[PDB]
């Protein structure tokens, strides 16, 4: 009534500074990202399932010659098989007309799911692959816009010291459904077609890093970073083309530019998935 | 591909 | 004097408002969302002068 | 007849009844928390300004390793602004973190360093957040550093402080600042306090030279017994407070600006600061700090 | 704000 | 009377009708001694497969001659497998060690062989381009070449290179391998910085180079390299390796020798200089899982 | 008044001294030969990379030089040697038949002359390959399947003791196989030595001159009559009497395969059995003289 | 009384006999030697003298025109 | 060697 | 030669 009403509410509020305490208790803590880091490392994915990782996802490795670790997505099949994944396309979310900076160090992103396209870079490629004697594997896995999937293992994969401009090299195809693109194909244009696709050797070019046999320029013709050789039977830093059909008409200047494997589909069929992970050879059989 |  | 602590209290209830404010939009930082409000103070303002005139 | 009371009273009881019931809903919706997705950038290296000499263009949330002893952790990268290379340490721009914190979490770093852009798959926006003493001064040690502070008002003016040299000593040394070197517009609120101030008024408002605080932990330059009379709860951050300030980025975040001695919790100006702009009762929209390696 |  | 007489006469012509008589009973001995040829120290093994490691692996154990038929070929032919004492069987393409063959021939003389095989490996000789278009390319399974070379002064360096091949006549027997797998011959192939032109090391690697020979010119040069230097090679304007080159006694020659000036030696760039001719040189492929 | 000078007559035993000489001389030469025989020559004839059917193919292949190759002229069959000549009107000659020292004995029997006996070639001087023919048959069976395989000229080229030389060209050759005794078939003839394979010698007339011909005869050796003179006595056959295997006929008017008299000339009372069994083309020498070189050779012809 | 003419009237006819086996036996033996050379690490030089025995035939004749 |  |  007269002084009434006055200590009600100015009694709710004590208490009121009370919940509102409370309040502020519950609201420190940042927002929880669902991405997470293991914290088991190693030389590379297979040395971190040895020693237990149980799951697929992000860890750190550090190589043996690396004077710094990095994260890499490691793919840890039940089988106790740790994959080192380095490339991956999946949707035609990142673009891969890159320059030779970017091919060296990295660019795209790594997610704990895999749903992530990537280019782990060609520095760290080489890092892992050369550390030791143990002659690693590369696997590349394919799949259609059809859900119908292929593979291709090429055996002691090794890719080349900046100096040698990252050349790839491996000593031989070890089979896969997908068949050996890195052979070269015979496009049945000239003698000389299947030399002149083949990869096994080539350097790494990019637009502005032009390493290629082709008087021209295959990376800035094409819009990717791969091993060009005038130029390419196996491309997967492609185009992302939705659909898997495409023509020439479709292309920037008329050359075949999507993620094709020619032994597999034709040159203007482009990939739906792409991965490229690596293994200690060992491993295999 | 290649470049006849 | 009972205008006096009204006087007080109208403070002390000017600054609560402003600091549950504070605080509420300092949730959004963590749970799942704030509650979207807004402090009406001239109701404060108005409802001071209010107390001078007196 | 002047009966007006109640009139107010009145208010004062169906006004708390509100409180109550909006901070009732805070709280049930507290009881899950906010959640972010950040899937991290391939490319990294020591701080921002490496990451975009190694091709990463974009302005998101990256990893850096300043050092091998140290674990990589996450940081905000500008590679906008200024040419960008920035590495963000410091950000105010909506509420949404409460920056009133105790030493500890001064000293590790708190809030939310980035969240997820509308669509896509990567947090491209910084959230509000602090670094952390401890990495703030490993990273102003590791050469001459340079400092930008950006700040804007609630009707979208902005003003920059930059300041050439900028190094923050370890926890032993309480996390001394020195800057110097400065230039731009809204005033140099760090190195000469409080244009509004005259004589030694205002300069006990320099925060060259002091030591970090908190409200667990007065280091300020104010030499007094009343443990309630610290720079630090009568101002709500942790900050390089001396007597006690004239910039206080890590203030509370009045929503609209303009603020008042009756606002205030305490009764200061501790709101996001910088009297050299618009003096003590105007709490900015958006504040932030930023570093880069600087030259030789 | 400075103290006086 | 001297009857006595006409007794020694028919005396003398008995005996020698009886010694007639066992003469010839002893040149029909010698006869018979007389009726095989001569030996020949050349012999042809009688183990055949795919290629020379895969008669190796048949358990023949001994170098010498063998033939052997490519899945591509129509036809066997006689090659002259090395075959180490850890079962290694390479197939020798080319080999040089006196001059006593004369490198400069004719495109055709290159595309089916010049030269003798000998069991013991000591004689000069290219097998054909055609044939080292078919041993080289019967399968996915990849080849390595291995050069080996020796210095007038007893020295001997190498030179792998991995997956060996070289391509059809369609496309002039172009020569490719994917890389270099090391040696202390260095990798000639891969062009030699001479001096100062900012373009030597392009214009003298020969991978993917066509095969070149006086009459049939497909290198980099406006002029005819092999015509020049007397020999059939993959040509690049013109070459770093060369080992079908002139052969030159002592190895030191200088461009006074030469016929056109350039240097047209047995070289290796990369291992001593282009005035320096090689003693020996040996050219053999071997699948390259026998190197891994 | 009676035994005048006998005494005088025993210019005999002048001469049976010296038979009695003559057959100690004789005796220690085959004994030298024979242990000379104690160890056999020895050839070392690295192979020539290039091959092909024949020495046609060869010398379309690159080989120009004369020497030996190996050929293959049917993959049934195994490559053998055979000495190619590429010198001699156009080259691409594949030699079957060659006489030019007496080093290789020619009176074999049919097995040694369907195989083939003697050295295809032999060392030149310094060299590390076999660059000179030797004295060799190649083989009825292998002429036959060389000669099957097409049309085959045939070119004959002898050398006297003087150095003058003929030719005879046949310009299709045929040899049937064993079954058929290797009968024998030559036509159009060209050259310089006659024509004394398909016309017999040019000496004799009428069926004395027609029983010389060897065009259409089946082959002969000394353990395998097959010759044109139908007859009795064992003794009394072509091969026996005229050292060699060849066509004959009754007997011969060319004798290739004949025995080699050094020097050329020969006589009735040199000759084994007394008859004309050097190495003969009576169309250019007779029958008494004995050729210093003679050879038989062959190429694929033209359609 | 003559037992001596009939008896070398005839000797002189067998030994015409043994010069023609003579020389042939020689020729054969020259033949046979000489293809050894394509046998034998070597073969004997050696030349046929039939000078000396046609002379040697000769002399025989002479011989006979007599009785 | 080469050939300018 | 011939036989007769
Ligand atoms: C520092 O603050 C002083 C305060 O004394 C300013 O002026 C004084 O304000 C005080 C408030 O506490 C008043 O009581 C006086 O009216 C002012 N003092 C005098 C001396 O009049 C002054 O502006 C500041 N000091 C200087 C040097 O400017
Ligand atoms: C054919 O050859 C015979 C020789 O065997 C020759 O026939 C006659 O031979 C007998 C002796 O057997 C003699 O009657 C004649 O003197 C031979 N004729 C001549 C001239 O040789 C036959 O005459 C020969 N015909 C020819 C021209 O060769
Ligand atoms: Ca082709
Ligand atoms: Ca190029
Ligand atoms: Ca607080
Ligand atoms: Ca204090
Ligand atoms: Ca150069
Ligand atoms: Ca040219
Ligand atoms: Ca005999
Ligand atoms: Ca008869």
């Amino acid at each position: 009534y007269l002084q009434e009403i006055y200590n009600s509410n100015n009694q709710k509020i004590v208490n009121l500074k009370e919940k509102v305490a409370q309040l502020e208790a519950q609201c420190q803590e940042p927002c929880k990202d669902t991405v997470q880091i293991h914290d088991i490392t190693g030389k590379d994915c297979q040395d971190i399932a040895n020693k237990g990782a149980k799951q697929s996802g992000l860890y750190f490795i550090k190589p043996l010659k690396a004077n710094q670790q990095f994260l890499v997505y490691c793919e840890i099949d039940g089988s106790g098989n740790g994959w080192t994944v380095f490339q991956k396309r999946l949707d035609g979310s990142v673009d891969f007309k890159k320059n030779w900076i970017q091919y060296k160090e990295g660019f795209g992103h790594l997610s704990p799911t895999g749903t992530t396209e990537f280019w782990l870079g060609n520095e760290k490629i080489h890092l892992i692959s050369t550390q030791s004697a143990i002659p690693y594997a590369l696997r590349v896995e394919l799949e259609d816009w059809n859900g119908r999937t292929s593979t291709a293992d090429y055996a002691m994969f090794k890719v080349g010291p900046e100096a040698d401009k990252y050349r790839l090299t491996y000593a031989y195809f070890a089979g896969g459904d997908a068949g050996d693109a890195f052979d070269g194909f015979d496009f049945g244009d000239d003698p000389s077609d299947k030399f002149f696709t083949s990869h096994n050797g080539m350097q790494f070019s990019t637009w502005d890093n032009d390493n290629d046999k082709f008087e021209g320029n295959c990376a800035e013709q094409d819009g990717s970073g791969w091993w060009m050789n005038k130029c390419h039977a196996g491309h997967l830093n492609g185009v992302y083309y939705q659909g898997g059909t495409y023509s020439k008409a479709s292309t920037p200047n008329g050359y075949d530019n999507g993620i094709i494997w020619a032994t597999w589909k034709t040159r203007w069929y482009s990939m739906k998935k792409t991965t490229m992970k690596i293994i200690p050879f060992n491993r295999l059989t | 591909g290649h470049r006849p | 004097l009972l205008q006096k602590n009204v006087r007080a209290q109208l403070v002390d209830m000017k600054r609560l408002e402003v600091d549950i404010d504070i605080k509420i939009r300092s949730c959004r930082g963590s749970c799942s969302r704030a509650l979207a409000r807004e402090v009406d103070l001239k109701d404060y303002e108005d409802q001071q002068k209010q107390l001078e005139q007196v | 007849n002047l009966r007006v009371l109640r009139s107010i009273l009145e208010n004062l009881r169906s006004k708390i009844q509100k409180l109550e019931s909006d901070v009732s809903a805070q709280m049930e919706y507290c009881r899950t928390p906010c959640t972010v997705s950040c899937n991290i950038p391939v490319v990294s290296g020591k701080e921002c300004e490496e990451i975009i000499r190694k091709g990463g263009e974009t302005s998101e949330m990256y990893l850096i390793q300043p050092d091998s002893s140290v674990k990589p952790y996450r940081v905000y990268c500008d590679m906008n602004t200024e040419n960008g290379g920035w590495t963000v340490i410091q950000n105010r721009q909506d509420g949404s973190v409460d920056f009133g914190r105790k030493w500890d979490p001064y000293k590790q770093g708190f809030g939310n360093v980035a969240t997820n852009t509308d669509g896509k798959n990567y947090c491209g926006l910084p959230g509000e957040y602090w670094l952390g003493n401890d990495k703030i001064s490993q990273l102003t040690r590791m050469g001459p550093t340079e400092l930008l502070i950006e700040m804007e008002d609630w009707k979208g003016d902005k003003v920059k402080a930059h300041y050439g040299g900028f190094t923050v000593q370890n926890e032993a040394n309480k996390y001394q600042i020195s800057v110097n070197k400065y230039r731009g517009t809204a005033g140099n609120a760090l190195m000469d306090g409080a244009s509004q101030l005259m004589g030694e008024n205002r300069t006990m408002t320099i925060h060259n030279g002091m030591f970090f605080s908190t409200y667990d932990r007065d280091n300020d330059g104010w030499l007094t017994s009343d443990p309630r009379k610290q720079c630090s709860k009568e101002d709500g951050g942790g900050w390089w407070y001396n007597r006690c300030h004239a910039a206080n980025p890590n203030g509370r975040y009045y929503w609209g600006g303009q603020y008042t001695w009756d606002m205030a919790k305490h009764g200061t100006d501790d709101g996001v600061v910088w009297m050299n702009w618009k003096g003590s009762w105007y709490s900015m929209r958006k504040m932030s700090m930023k570093i880069r390696p600087f030259f030789p």
